[PDB]
């Protein structure tokens, strides 16, 4: 039942897209892409972009954010030390939600 | 048994009493042998000291009532260092400084029971300044406003106390509250057994006034 | 018409009856006995007597109602005699009874006294049947304020229906 | 002499009229006497100058005594006729008269009447004093009432001033405000009830 | 003593003696012509009578008005004047005292009267003076009245809250179950006491 | 009292000589009276002269005082005194005179009577106007209905200190019932929020402790 | 390959939305659950019957931001 199994993930995250506006993905060079859509209330496809890869050290650094971002360096050592994530994608979801009204 | 043995070293052993707040340490003497060794009297205790690891500045009323019971029970009594002064008779003084811990605990444990469910037994405040302890019952079921001072001692529950009624409002003589102090036996639960005597009789029995 | 004229007449007709005693027989007796000083001087002197003394009377008698203040009396008899002439029924006089005499003379200011009395105490009565009538209801305007103020505590203590059923509702740990 | 009190005609004549009548008659009495000696006395004026009188001056006299005696004898007899009319007619009082003072007082009050007239004055007084004790008192009560209407008063604005402020924030009505609650707090229990089942349930299996 | 004249008892006896005396001057008038002794006789025994009877007291009244010697006049006139003096007093009486009388009683009623209005002015202790209504009590009253009054209609606006909140919640449970009981779902999902006491 | 003439009588009494002696001299005195008023009539003539008459009269006034020196005889000092007698067996006037003596009596009595009235009314008078300027309360009046029928007051105002306490009483149970209203509604709070937990940690379980690791390879 | 990465990816999503949903039920309507620091909470809505920007504003303000 792999078919069903990996139809219905696809569709988990294509309900993300667009009833929660998130959509995650792997790419090449152990780099992973968060885009955010259904912000805006004019734009709705408006892309919010921001990958993160991997240090030498096993460590959540943000690539790249578009627009760009501060908060990087305590999550950075929240994740480095209480090892959680949640709070994290959390908190950049909430940050890229108050990013439309400054 | 509310008591945990924490360790017997060659130099001294732990007690924890109460939720490990007070540290009974017996300091023993200085020796590289204990009693089995030794002779049965050689094995003296050098220093009964009780560590309070309570910390009273964020402690709720209740620890603060029964730490300061406790330590008076110590203190009009620290004859332990004269009458506690072997590894043998140690079981039986820990035994009888447990029962008075067990009582005090419950003790806190009526008191913090009561200041939940006072109106149903219309008990609406209990102060406590120092060792003592207010009881308001206040109702008007039987047009009634009244202050039982429960001198509160270590010797609780198996003494009957001094109960000194303040009256406020109503006509309550020290007959009534002393019948009322005899119907409740000296024993176990004591305080919400005259609490809801006092309930019962004064104002549940009375009519309601429409 | 007025008393002084019936006074001095039938006094003089007393006059008259005293005169007409002895009168010539007396003449005759005395002037046969003596009969002889001088006949016309001794017959004027015995006149001269009848005359001073049928006068002497009248002058007694004015002096009597004169200085004596009697006519003024006598006229005041009289108007008091036309006055109440109308009373023929036997009119009471001063029986010597001192409280009845007294009473008599000093019942009627004493009666206007008691009038006066009467209308003192009956303006009393007037003003202390208002008072009586406000304190009445005074008295029902109180027991009517109690009425309020037990009913509001009345009102405040029917909580206590819901106090016992929430308490009911709250279970105790058994 | 009468056999009467004079109690009345003297009363307003000022005197008894027997005096009048005794004053008369002395009077008069003496004036018949002196006229006597005095007409004798002017008979001997023509006897001292004229010798051998042929009637004895001393005879005279005698005859003079006897004219003296018998006027005497009916003016004693008429004067008692002058004194039975005079005190019964010319000079009295008759009983058909009031007098002046007389007719001040007048009509006859009975002592008795008096009597009760009297007690009943005197109850009257205290009945009027203790009248006005009572309106004393009835005042002294109004005062009182008085005070006693405005802490009335005074509670009553009490009360008004507390349920303006129980209104003030929202509860309305405190009674159904509570039952209210209480229906709340029972379907509290429900939900409560249940929950607790549902997790003893589910902590076992 | 200013009295000299003679008193006598008997008046019959003197005369009779008198008239026996008298013989002396019959004897003596004798010696006199007859055809005029009887005018001269008479006038020496008149005047022998006259002057013995003159010299004479009855009593201290006079001889021409003497009478019976059964009672003295004289007692009968001081009585007599007695008897007049208390007859115009009582007269004075009757005329002038009922009426000074009269005038004291209307003096006496104008004091009682002002005696009686005298006495409308009383006052006795009857007032219950009473310490004031506490202020401070039913300030205390006011306020905590007034902060049970705030948090009770707080009450009643939290509670239901609570209601919504368990209502969602026993959804929640109603769900729970299902869902876990679903094939791809787990493909996809796979003392108080000792918070009182500070250790 | 006709008296005139030469006189020398009456007031002119000798006071040396009894009443006797008295009446005797006034006998002798109005004998020579009568001879000096019968002597003018008669007129001397020849051989005829008055020595006689006078001498026989004179004779007979001797005889006349023997015969009163010997008509004064009486007891031996019985002139000392005087004497005084009378008969009153039975008159009218007698008992008219006594019977209004006792009318004196009673005007004495009525005299002492009204001076008593008199004094008592005055001294009443006096006393009333110097008093002037030197339980019944309640009763005797028409209207004791109103006072008698009379609450005590004071048990009102002391049961208004009754009702306030019973305020205090009923409002403060007030505030204990709702302070164990919020009281339970934290513990409800507690429960949901506990229960929460070990649901979220049951759901939390089964997902990848490091999800992260397996997702770098 | 496609297998891990695809349970990977679907616990990554899991642990970020904190949400599960429902997929039997028709896809006109939307049911799930939501594990917020509060309460428990359910999720029944209409998918197709509101615009996707109210919705999401719907789920995203119900979490918890004080």
């Amino acid at each position: 039942a792999n078919a069903e199994r990996l139809k219905r993930l696809q569709k988990s995250a294509d309900l993300y897209k667009d009833r929660l506006g998130l959509e995650i993905r792997k790419i090449y060079g152990e780099k992973l892409q968060f885009i955010f859509t259904n912000i805006d209330p004019k734009n709705p496809e408006s892309p919010f972009m921001f990958s993160l890869h991997l240090n030498e050290a096993r460590d959540y650094e943000v690539s790249d954010s578009a627009p760009h971002l501060e908060g990087l360096a305590e999550f950075q050592e929240n994740v480095r030390k209480t090892n959680n994530f949640s709070a994290f994608l959390a908190n950049v979801r909430k940050a890229f939600t108050a990013t439309v009204y400054n | 048994s509310e008591w945990d043995v924490v360790e017997w070293s060659d130099d001294q052993a732990v007690f924890t009493f109460v939720y490990d707040t007070i540290q009974l340490t017996i300091t023993f003497e200085e020796s590289v042998v204990g009693f089995p060794f030794l002779d049965k009297r050689y094995r003296k205790i050098v220093d009964v000291n009780f560590q309070s690891l309570l910390d009273e500045d964020q402690a709720p009323p209740s620890s603060l009532l029964v730490h300061k019971l406790i330590f008076q029970y110590v203190e009009e009594k620290e004859s332990w260092k004269k009458t506690c002064t072997t590894q043998h008779q140690l079981p039986k003084m820990l035994e009888e400084f447990s029962l008075v811990v067990h009582h005090c605990r419950l003790l806190g444990e009526e008191i913090e029971y009561l200041k939940r469910w006072g109106p149903n037994y219309n008990l609406m405040n209990i102060d406590i300044n120092n060792n003592e302890l207010r009881l308001l019952f206040s109702s008007s079921a039987a047009f009634a406003k009244f202050e039982i001072t429960l001198f509160l001692s270590a010797y609780y529950p198996s003494v009957p106390l001094p109960s000194t009624i303040q009256n406020h409002v109503g006509n309550t003589s020290q007959d009534d509250i002393a019948t009322i102090l005899s119907k409740v036996p000296l024993e176990n639960n004591y305080l919400k057994n005259v609490v809801k005597q006092i309930y019962q009789d004064l104002f549940q029995d009375c009519h309601f006034y429409h | 018409i007025s008393r002084v004229k019936l006074l001095d007449t039938m006094v003089d007709t007393f006059l008259q009856k005293l005169v007409a005693a002895g009168s010539y027989q007396r003449f005759t007796d005395c002037y046969k006995c003596f009969y002889q000083l001088q006949p016309a001087m001794t017959q004027q002197i015995y006149d001269k007597f009848i005359a001073q003394l049928q006068t002497s009377i009248r002058e007694e008698i004015s002096d009597i109602k004169e200085e004596g203040n009697l006519e003024a009396v006598l006229n005041a008899l009289d108007k008091i005699v036309e006055e109440g002439k109308v009373r023929k029924e036997p009119a009471w006089r001063p029986s010597g009874i001192p409280e009845k005499d007294l009473h008599s003379v000093m019942a009627p200011y004493f009666l206007q006294q008691r009038d006066t009395l009467r209308r003192h105490v009956q303006k009393q009565e007037a003003e202390n049947q208002q008072l009586a009538d406000a304190v009445l209801a005074g008295r029902r305007q109180v027991e009517e304020l109690q009425l309020q103020v037990q009913a509001q505590q009345q009102a405040w203590q029917a909580l206590h229906r819901e106090q016992r059923e929430l308490v009911a509702v709250l279970r105790e740990p058994e | 002499m009468s056999v009467d009190p004079m109690t009345y005609e003297a009363q307003f004549f000022g005197f008894t009229p027997q005096t009048c009548m005794l004053r008369i008659y002395i009077a008069f009495q003496d004036y018949l006497f002196e006229v006597m000696q005095a007409v004798e006395q002017v008979i001997l004026k023509k006897l001292d100058g004229i010798p051998d009188c042929d009637i004895s001056p001393v005879q005279i006299r005698k005859c003079t005594e006897k004219f003296l005696c018998f006027m005497k004898g009916h003016f004693d007899n008429l004067f008692s006729k002058m004194e039975q009319l005079f005190l019964q007619l010319i000079l009295r009082i008759p009983s058909n008269i009031l007098l002046p003072e007389d007719k001040c007082k007048e009509t006859p009050y009975s002592e008795e009447d008096f009597q009760h007239l009297q007690k009943e004055i005197e109850q009257l007084q205290e009945k009027y004093k203790t009248e006005l004790c009572t309106k004393q008192a009835l005042l002294a009560e109004l005062e009182e009432q008085k005070i006693v209407q405005a802490k009335l008063k005074q509670t009553l604005t009490f009360f008004d001033e507390l349920h303006n402020v129980g209104r003030d924030h929202g509860t309305s009505d405190f009674r159904e405000s509570l039952v209210s609650l209480v229906q709340n707090s029972r379907k509290l229990q429900n939900i409560r009830d249940n929950v607790e089942k549902e997790s003893k349930r589910l902590k076992i299996s | 003593r200013e009295d000299f004249r003679v008193r006598c008892t008997s008046k019959r006896a003197v005369t009779e003696m008198l008239q026996l005396c008298g013989r002396f001057v019959q004897k003596l008038g004798d010696a006199l012509p007859e055809e005029i002794r009887e005018p001269a006789l008479r006038d020496a025994q008149w005047t022998f009578e006259s002057a013995v009877q003159e010299n004479i007291s009855i009593n201290g009244q006079a001889w021409q008005e003497a009478s019976d010697n059964c009672f003295m006049d004289s007692d009968i006139k001081v009585l007599e004047d007695q008897f007049d003096e208390i007859i115009v007093d009582i007269a004075t009486k009757r005329k002038q005292y009922p009426r000074k009388i009269l005038e004291c009683v209307i003096k006496t009623i104008k004091a009682k009267q002002e005696i009686l209005k005298q006495y409308h002015p009383v006052v006795h202790p009857l007032d219950l003076k009473y310490d004031p209504d506490p202020a401070p009590h039913m300030e205390n009253l006011k306020c905590r009245g007034e902060t049970v009054a705030k948090e009770i209609s707080e009450a009643m606006k939290s509670l239901p809250a609570l209601i919504e909140q368990g209502e969602g919640f026993s959804q929640v449970l109603r769900m729970q179950p299902v869902i876990h009981l679903q094939r791809i779902h787990q493909e996809v999902f796979s003392c108080p006491q000792r918070k009182w006491y500070p250790l | 009292p006709i008296h005139q003439g030469i006189t020398e009588l009456s007031r002119s009494i000798s006071v040396d000589l009894a009443e006797s002696k008295r009446l005797g001299c006034l006998l002798l005195s109005s004998f020579q009276f009568s001879i000096q008023k019968l002597e003018p009539f008669l007129r001397d003539t020849k051989g005829f002269s008055l020595e006689s008459f006078r001498a026989k009269a004179s004779s007979l006034s001797e005889e006349l005082k023997h015969f009163a020196d010997g008509l004064e005889t009486d007891g031996t000092l019985q002139k000392c005194f005087e004497d005084s007698n009378g008969k009153a067996s039975d008159f009218s006037l007698e008992a008219s005179v006594a019977e209004m003596k006792e009318y004196i009596t009673k005007f004495s009595l009525e005299r002492q009577t009204w001076d008593q009235l008199l004094l008592h009314y005055q001294q009443e008078a006096k006393e009333i106007l110097s008093r002037g300027s030197t339980p019944m309360t309640y009763l005797g009046s028409s209207q004791n209905e109103v006072l008698n029928t009379k609450p005590d007051y004071q048990k009102i105002l002391q049961n208004q200190s009754k009702v306030f306490d019973c305020m205090e009483l009923v409002m403060d149970e007030l505030q204990g019932s709702v302070k164990q209203l919020q009281a339970f509604m934290d513990e409800s709070t507690q429960c949901f929020q506990k229960v929460s937990v070990q649901l979220g940690k049951r759901s939390m379980q089964q997902l990848d402790p490091s999800p992260a690791r397996k997702l770098l390879k | 390959v496609t297998i891990p990465s695809a349970v990977y990816v679907a616990q990554l999503y899991h642990q970020v939305s904190k949400i599960e949903w429902d997929y039997e039920c028709e896809p006109g309507m939307v049911k799930g659950i939501h594990h917020g620091p509060s309460v428990a909470q359910p999720i029944h809505l209409d998918s197709t019957q509101l615009s996707r920007k109210f919705i999401s504003d719907y789920l995203w303000s119900l979490v918890d931001t004080e």
